[PDB]
C-alpha cells in the first residue's frame, strides 16, 4: 500500500539517522580519548619541567650563600695581606737601617 | 488496513534509539570541549615552566661563573697572604741571628 | 758563615710545600680523568635513551591510529548487525500479521 | 754573601713555584666540580627520559592488546553480519512469494 511505502521512507531515514549518529560519536569520543592523553601526557612533562627547576634554583640560592660568603673572605685577605706588607717592608728596611748602624 | 500500529511501534523503537544517541552527542560535545581546555590550560603551564626553568638555568650558570672566579682570588689571595707569613717569621729569625752574628764577629 | 741551616730549613719546609702539592695536583689530575670519563658515560646513556623514547613514542602514534581505525570499524559493523537483526525481527512480525490480513480478508 | 745570594734565588723559585701549583690545583679542582655537576645533571636528565619511555612503552602494550580483541571482534561481526543478510534477503523473498501463491 501507500500510507505503508510513506511509513518505510520515515523508517529508513531513522535507519541512516543512527547510523551517522554512532559514527558521529564515536569520532567525538576518540577525540576525547586522544585529548585526554594529550593533557596527561603535558602534565607529566611540566611534572619533569618543575622538578629540574627545582634542582637548578636550590642549587642557586646555595650558590649565592657561597658567593657572600667568598667575598667577605676575599676582602678580609686583602686587609691581612696589606697589613702583612706593611710589616714586612718595615721589618726589612729597619734590619738594614741597623746594619749600616753597626759597621759604621 | 490493520497493520498500522506494527509500523508505529518499529518507527517508535528507532524515535527512541535516535533520541538517545543525540543526547549522547551532545554530552560528548561538552566532554570535548572541557577535555580541550584542559589540554590547552596544561600546555600553556608546561611552557611557562619550560621558561621559567631555562631562565634559571641561564641565571645558575652566570652566579657559578662568578663564584669559580671568587674561589680562584680567594686560593690567590691565601697563597700570598701564607708567603707573606712565612716570609715574615724566616726574616725576623734571620735578622736577629745576623745581629748576633755581627756583634760576635766584631769581638 | 753561620747561617746556612736557616736558609736550609726555610728551603726545606718550602720544598716539602711543593711536594705535598705536586702529589696534590696528580691527585686532582686522575680524579678529574674519573669525573670526565662519567660525564662521557652518562652523556652518551641519556643520548641514546632519547632516541630509544622517541622510537616509542612513534611507534605509540601509530598503534593508536591503528587502533582508532579499528575502533570505528567495530563501531559501523555493530552498528550494521544491530539494523540487521532488529529489521529481521520486525519483519518477520509484520510479515505473519500480511499472512492472517489475507487469510481473513479473503474469507 | 754570594752564597746567601744563590740561596735566595732557589728561596724565591721555590715560592713562585708554590703560588702556581697553588693556582694550577685550584683551576683543576674547578673543572672537577663542574664536571662533576654535569655529570649528575645528565643522570637527572636521563632518569626523566627513562621515566617518559616507560610510559611510552607500558601504553604500547596495552594497546596491543586492545587492537587484537578489535581485530577478532571485527572478524566475528563480520561474520554474524553475513549470516543475518542472508537470512534477511530469504526472508524478504519468501514472504513475497508467499504473496504471490496465495494471490493467485
Amino acid at each position: 500500500g501507500s500510507d505503508y511505502s510513506k511509513y518505510y521512507k520515515t523508517i529508513d531515514d531513522l535507519k541512516n539517522q543512527i547510523l551517522n549518529l554512532t559514527t558521529d560519536n564515536a569520532n567525538i569520543l576518540l577525540q576525547i580519548d586522544n585529548a585526554r592523553l594529550a593533557a596527561d601526557d603535558f602534565r607529566l612533562k611540566y611534572e619533569n619541567e618543575v622538578a629540574l627547576r627545582q634542582s637548578v634554583e636550590a642549587d642557586i640560592n646555595g650558590l649565592r650563600r657561597v658567593l657572600d660568603e667568598l667575598t667577605l673572605t676575599k676582602a678580609d685577605l686583602e686587609m691581612q695581606i696589606e697589613s702583612l706588607t706593611e710589616e714586612l717592608a718595615y721589618l726589612k728596611k729597619n734590619h738594614e737601617e741597623e746594619m749600616k748602624d753597626l759597621r759604621n | 488496513m490493520n497493520l498500522e500500529p506494527y509500523f508505529e511501534l518499529f518507527i517508535n523503537n528507532l524515535r527512541r534509539r535516535v533520541d538517545q544517541l543525540k543526547s549522547d552527542q551532545s554530552r560528548l560535545d561538552s566532554e570535548l570541549k572541557n577535555m580541550q581546555d584542559m589540554v590547552e590550560d596544561y600546555r600553556n603551564k608546561y611552557e611557562d615552566e619550560i621558561n621559567k626553568r631555562t631562565n634559571a638555568e641561564n641565571e645558575f650558570v652566570t652566579i657559578k661563573k662568578d663564584v669559580d672566579g671568587a674561589y680562584m682570588t680567594k686560593v690567590d689571595l691565601q697563597a700570598k697572604l701564607d708567603n707573606l707569613q712565612q716570609e715574615i717569621d724566616f726574616l725576623t729569625a734571620l735578622y736577629q741571628a745576623e745581629l748576633s752574628q755581627m756583634q760576635t764577629q766584631i769581638s
